[PDB]
C-alpha cells in the first residue's frame, strides 16, 4: 500500500543516511556546534520520529524500532501511543472526540 | 543511499564508547567506556521491569483549543488510573506561532503562551 | 435574503449560520458554501468538480470546488487526488467558509451559495468586563449590573459624564439612547443565566456589544450563550461609565465602516483596520484573477507547502530592516530647515513605476497601487473611513497578523521606501541645498542662506518645488523647525538656536555627576561665542573663524582649577559620588580620568567645526598638556561613549507612526512613549521586539555566508577547508560583533529591568 511504502521510504532514508537532517543547511540551518546531536551514528535502539504529515507506524529497520504518533487530533480522534521498553511493543491508543 | 549499520556493529567497531554518560562522563584525557558486564546487568534489569511504559502524545497539541484540552483531560484521566513511567508531550503547544505582537490592545502573544 | 448582519460557521463543515435583515426584522438563516481550491501539477491528471484554469500565482493549474464535507472525508482518508500524485500543492485551501462568504457576498447579499449574489434602528445589549468586573447594559432596561460609595459615586459620575457628552449622546440617541439603577456582587453562573434572561426577553431583534481591551474573549464566549449575534470588541468606574455613554458613537462608526466596506457589523473588528484592508484587497485581487495567498492558520503566506521551509532569501527578507540613514556631522551657520516627512510609504506605493526572485508579484502590486489611489481619492473627498484606511496602510504592509501578509510585499514596499527617501534627498540637493541628516521621518537641510526672516519665503518655495515633482506628489513635507545656528553629530547629540537655544547630548550622560553641569555651561558658552562671531562677521559683511578666541583662555583656567580640585577630592568619601561614572544602557567603555572625559567631549564637539579645525586643535593640545598627555595619544582620542541598540520600525498604533528606536542613545522617555504623540508603549510588546531582534541576530549569525579572508570571494561549496587562493574562510558576521551585541542586550535588560529579555538571555547560556 501507498501509506506503507511512503513510510518505509522515510525510515530507510533517515537510518541509511544515519542523520536526522539530511537536507542542506541552506534548507534547514543547524547550529554548527550542535550538529553532533542530529547524527545517529551508533543507530539508536528506538526512535520516536514524530511527523504530522505521515501515517502512524511502528516499523523496524536494522534493529532500530522507529515509531510515529503522527498527530494528536486526527479524523475526530485523540491519538497517543504506548511504547513498552521491556518488550518493545507499541500499542497505539485512541479516544473518540 | 549508503547502507545503514546495525547498532551493535557500529558500537563494537568504534570501540564501544559511552557517548551519553549512561555509564560515565568523559574527559579529554579519558574517553568513557560502555562496560560490558554493567551493560548486561542493566539489560537484565530492563527485561525484568515488565510494568514500565512510555506514553507518547501526538504532535500539534495546541493548548489554546478547547477541543484539544477536552480530549486531553479525558486521556490524562485514564492515565491517572495507572501512571506511565514517562509521558512525552510534544510539538507546537500553540495553534499560531508565538511571535512579537504588532499591537497592545489584545493580550500579547508571549502573555497568551504563558496563560 | 438580501442583507446580512453576521456570518459564522456551523459545527458541521461547509455550512454557515447567518444573521440576515429584511422587512425590518433580523432573521436566523443558514447557507451551504462550497470550498474552492486551486492545485498545481507538472503533468496532467483528471480522474473525476474540477476545472482546468488560469490565474497568476504568488511568487498546469486547476480550480477545484467541493462541498467541504466530501472534500474533508475524501482528503484525510482516501488514496485521492488530494494525496501525492505530482501535486505541487493546494493554494487557497486555508480560507475558512465564512471568510469566503465575506469576500464574495458581504453585507449587501439551508440555502445554496450557488444562487446568492452581491437604517439600523434596533436594540442593543452590552457585556463589557474589566479584570471580576462584569458589566451589563441594555437599550431596553432601566438598571445596570456591575460586578465585583459605590452607588453614590456611580450616580454623580454618570451625571457629570452625561453632562459632558450631551450632544454626542443626543445625536446618536436613535442608535443607543439616559439614567438607570445599579446592582453589584459560583458567581460566574449569573453570566450564563442572565444571558438566558436576555435571550428570553429578546429572541432576536437585539445586538450584543461584547468587550473592551482587558480581554478574556474566548472564555467570555464560553460563559455567554454562543447563539446571539455578537459584535466582538477588544474607584476607576469613570472608565465604565465613559464606555457605556460612548456606545452610540461606536455603533455609528461601525455602521460607517460596514456601509463603506460591505463587511457585516459583527464580523469586522474595530481593533484592527488591517483586517478590513485584507478583505477589501482580496476582492480586487480575485477580480483581477490572482490566486489568493490568504492564510488563516499562520502568519506566513499560504504559498502551498513551500511556506513552511526555511529559505535564505525568505529569512533575509524577514530579518532585514535598516534605512541607510545619512548623518553629516558638523557646524552650520547657514539656516537649516528641519523638514518633517509623512505619508512616505503611501507616496511610494502610489508613485511606484521571472528575472527577480524576491520581488513581490507585479500584478498584485498594480492592484495595490490602483486600489490605494481609489482609497486616496475618496479620502480627498472626505470619507472618514477611506482616510482612516489610507492612514492605516503603513501598519498592514508590515503586520504579520494581516490575512494577506507576505514578507515579499513588506520588503518590496520597504526597499521602495528606501529608494524614495534617497531620491527625495537627491531632489533637495539638486535644488542647491545640502542634507545634514535624513531618515524615513525627518530631513535636516543646509540652505546656503544665513537669515531666518529672509528665508521664510524661500523655504516654502523650496518645499513646494519638491512636492510639485510627480515623484513626491503625496508627501507631508513640513518645516518643523528653523535652526539659526546648528551643532550636530547625531540626532541624540546636538545644540542650536531655533527661530531660542536648545541643547541635548547623550555625551553629557556619561560624564560623572560633578561634570554634567560643567559640560552644559561650556556648551552654552560655545554657542554664545559662535553666535557672537556669526553676527559679528555678518555686520562686517565658515563665518565661525576665530570663535575659540572669545573663551579659550577662561576655559583653560577653569580646567586647570578643576584638575587641582579633582586631585584633592576624587578619592574623598565626602565627594566621590560626584566623581563616580554612571552605569547606563550601551555604556561602552571603562574610563580612568572623568575630567579628561569631559575635555574629550568638549574638544570633540568643537572639532565638528570643519571651517576651524586648526584653532580648536591647537586649543585641544594646550588642554591635554594639563594632563601631560601627548596631542595624538590613544587615551586622548574621542571614541563615542554609547553603543546603539536600534529596534527597527517600531509602530505606534495610536498614530500609525513608524520609528526606529535606539534603547541606548535615546532618552528613557522616548523609549517608553512615542515622540510624535505621547501615548506610552506597552512594556511586554517592547520586550518582545527586543527578543525578536536578539533572535534575528543569532539566526543571522548561524545562517551567514563565509567569505575568504584574503580575496573576499564567497564560499560557494559545502566541504572545502579553505579558499582555492589559500585564504582561510571567515565569517561575514565575525563572532566578536555578536558577542558585543549580546553584551549590550544584557546591559539594556539589566538597566530597564526587562525581566522577559533578561530570562531569555539567561536561557541562552544555561
Ligand atoms: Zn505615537
Ligand atoms: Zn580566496
Amino acid at each position: 500500500p501507498q501509506k506503507v511504502q511512503e513510510t518505509r521510504k522515510l525510515v530507510k532514508t533517515i537510518l541509511d543516511q544515519g542523520h536526522l537532517s539530511p537536507f542542506l543547511d541552506s534548507l534547514r540551518p543547524i547550529s554548527w556546534d550542535l550538529d553532533h546531536t542530529l547524527t545517529l551514528c551508533p543507530i539508536p535502539s528506538t526512535m520516536v520520529l514524530c511527523d504530522t504529515t505521515s501515517a502512524q507506524f511502528d516499523l523496524t529497520y536494522n534493529g532500530c524500532k522507529v515509531i510515529n504518533p503522527g498527530s494528536f487530533i486526527h479524523n475526530r480522534r485523540a491519538r497517543y501511543m504506548e511504547y513498552v521498553p521491556s518488550s518493545k511493543k507499541t500499542i497505539q491508543e485512541e479516544i473518540y472526540i | 543511499l549508503p547502507p545503514g549499520e546495525r547498532r551493535e556493529i557500529t558500537l563494537e567497531t568504534i570501540g564501544n564508547l559511552d557517548l551519553l554518560g549512561i555509564h560515565g562522563i568523559s574527559n579529554n584525557n579519558f574517553i568513557a567506556r560502555l562496560d560490558k558486564d554493567l551493560k548486561i546487568r542493566l539489560h537484565l534489569l530492563e527485561k525484568e521491569l515488565t510494568d514500565h511504559k512510555f506514553v507518547i502524545l501526538g504532535a500539534n497539541l495546541f493548548l489554546d483549543d478547547l477541543k484539544i484540552m477536552t480530549a486531553l483531560s479525558k486521556i490524562l484521566q485514564k492515565l491517572n488510573d495507572d501512571p506511565p513511567t514517562l509521558l512525552i508531550w510534544q510539538g507546537s503547544f500553540t495553534s499560531v506561532p508565538v511571535f512579537a505582537s504588532m499591537s497592545s490592545r489584545n493580550i500579547s502573544s508571549s502573555t497568551q503562551f504563558k496563560n | 435574503t438580501w442583507e446580512v448582519l453576521q456570518y459564522k460557521d456551523s459545527g458541521e463543515p461547509g455550512v454557515l449560520e447567518v444573521f440576515v435583515t429584511i422587512n425590518g426584522k433580523v432573521q436566523n438563516i443558514t447557507f451551504h458554501i462550497p470550498k474552492t481550491i486551486y492545485m498545481k501539477f507538472k503533468s496532467q491528471t483528471m480522474p473525476l468538480l474540477i476545472e482546468k484554469s488560469s490565474a497568476s500565482l504568488p511568487n498546469q493549474l486547476f480550480k477545484i470546488t467541493l462541498p467541504e464535507s466530501v472534500f474533508l472525508e475524501e482528503k484525510e482518508n482516501c488514496t485521492s487526488i488530494f494525496n501525492d500524485e505530482n501535486v505541487l500543492g493546494v493554494f487557497e485551501g486555508t480560507i475558512t467558509p465564512h471568510q469566503r462568504a465575506i469576500m464574495d457576498l458581504g453585507a449587501s447579499v439551508g440555502f445554496e451559495m450557488k444562487d446568492l449574489s452581491m437604517g439600523f434602528s434596533m436594540d442593543i445589549g452590552y457585556l463589557l468586563h474589566f479584570p471580576e468586573f462584569f458589566s451589563l447594559f441594555k437599550s431596553w432596561g432601566d438598571t445596570i449590573t456591575i460586578l465585583v460609595i459605590n452607588a453614590s459615586s456611580l450616580g454623580q459620575i454618570y451625571k457629570q459624564m452625561f453632562e459632558k457628552k450631551k450632544g454626542k449622546i443626543e445625536t446618536y440617541s436613535y442608535l443607543v439612547d439616559i439614567n438607570f439603577e445599579f446592582v453589584y456582587f459560583k458567581l460566574y453562573r449569573r453570566l450564563s443565566q442572565e444571558t438566558t434572561k436576555l435571550k428570553e426577553e429578546r429572541g432576536l431583534q437585539f445586538l450584543l456589544l461584547l468587550q473592551s481591551p482587558f480581554i478574556t474573549k474566548l472564555l467570555g464566549t464560553i460563559r455567554l450563550l454562543n447563539q446571539m449575534p455578537i459584535v466582538k470588541l477588544s474607584t476607576l468606574l469613570k472608565k465604565l461609565v465613559n464606555h457605556v455613554l460612548s456606545s452610540g458613537s461606536w455603533i455609528s462608526h461601525l455602521i460607517k465602516l460596514s456601509q463603506y466596506s460591505n463587511i457585516p457589523i459583527c464580523n469586522l473588528r474595530l481593533d484592527s483596520m488591517d483586517y478590513i484592508i485584507d478583505v477589501l484587497y482580496a476582492r480586487k485581487l480575485k477580480k483581477e484573477n490572482i490566486v489568493l495567498w490568504w492564510n488563516e492558520k499562520a502568519p506566513l503566506p499560504d504559498h502551498g507547502g513551500i511556506q513552511n521551509d526555511f529559505d535564505l532569501n525568505t529569512s533575509w527578507i524577514m530579518n532585514d530592516s535598516e534605512f541607510p540613514k545619512i548623518n553629516n556631522s558638523g557646524v552650520y551657520d547657514n539656516v537649516v530647515l528641519d523638514v518633517g516627512v509623512d505619508n512616505l510609504t503611501v507616496n511610494t506605493i502610489l508613485t511606484s513605476a521571472e528575472f527577480v526572485h524576491d520581488a513581490f508579484s507585479n500584478d498584485a502590486l498594480n492592484v495595490l497601487r490602483g486600489m490605494l489611489k481609489e482609497w486616496w481619492d475618496e479620502a480627498l473627498k472626505e470619507n472618514s473611513t477611506a482616510d482612516l484606511l489610507v492612514n492605516s496602510l503603513a501598519s498592514w504592509v508590515q503586520n504579520p497578523n494581516a490575512k494577506l501578509f507576505d514578507g515579499l510585499l513588506r520588503y518590496h514596499v520597504h526597499n521602495l521606501t528606501k529608494k524614495a527617501l534617497l531620491q527625495l534627498v537627491n531632489e533637495f540637493s539638486a535644488l542647491g541645498s545640502t542634507i545634514v541628516y535624513a531618515d524615513r521621518n525627518q530631513i535636516l537641510i543646509k540652505t546656503n542662506k544665513y537669515s531666518p526672516e529672509n528665508c521664510y519665503a524661500y523655504s516654502q518655495y523650496m518645499m513646494k518645488a519638491v512636492r510639485t515633482n510627480p515623484m513626491f506628489s503625496y508627501l507631508d513635507l513640513n518645516i518643523k523647525r528653523y535652526w539659526d545656528l546648528l551643532i550636530w553629530m547625531d540626532k541624540f547629540n546636538f545644540s542650536g538656536l531655533a527661530c531660542t537655544a536648545v541643547s541635548q547630548w547623550q555625551l553629557k550622560k556619561f560624564l560623572s555627576p560633578i561634570y554634567q553641569p560643567e559640560f552644559e555651561d561650556w556648551m552654552m558658552i560655545i554657542l554664545d561665542s559662535m553666535l557672537k562671531t556669526k553676527q559679528s562677521y555678518l555686520k562686517l559683511n565658515n563665518s565661525l573663524n576665530g570663535f575659540s578666541h572669545l573663551f579659550s583662555k577662561p576655559l583653560m583656567k577653569r580646567v586647570k582649577k578643576l584638575f587641582k580640585n579633582q586631585q584633592e577630592f576624587i578619592l574623598d568619601p565626602q565627594y566621590e559620588a560626584d566623581y563616580v561614572i554612571p552605569v547606563l544602557p550601551g555604556s561602552h567603555l571603562n574610563v580612568k580620568n572623568p575630567l579628561l572625559e569631559l575635555v574629550k567631549s568638549l574638544c570633540h564637539v568643537m572639532l565638528l567645526s570643519k571651517s576651524t579645525i586648526l584653532e580648536i586643535r591647537t586649543l585641544r593640545k594646550e588642554l591635554l598638556k594639563i594632563f601631560e598627555l601627548r596631542e595624538f595619544a590613544k587615551v586622548a582620542e574621542f571614541k563615542d561613549p554609547s553603543l546603539s541598540l536600534v529596534v527597527p520600525d517600531f509602530l505606534c498604533e495610536y498614530c500609525f507612526f513608524i520609528s526606529d528606536i535606539d534603547f541606548c542613545k535615546a532618552a528613557p522617555e522616548s523609549i517608553f512613549s512615542c515622540v510624535r504623540c505621547h501615548k506610552a508603549f506597552n512594556q511586554v510588546l517592547l520586550q518582545e521586539h527586543l527578543i525578536q531582534k536578539l533572535r534575528s541576530d543569532i539566526e543571522s549569525y548561524l545562517i551567514q555566508d563565509l567569505r575568504c579572508s584574503r580575496c573576499h570571494k564567497v564560499k560557494r561549496d559545502y566541504m572545502s577547508a579553505h579558499c582555492p587562493c589559500a585564504g582561510a574562510w571567515e565569517g561575514t558576521l565575525p563572532r566578536e560583533s555578536i558577542v558585543q551585541k549580546l553584551n549590550v542586550f544584557k546591559q539594556v535588560a539589566k538597566y530597564y529591568g526587562f525581566d522577559i529579555l533578561l530570562s531569555c538571555i539567561a536561557d541562552l547560556t544555561i
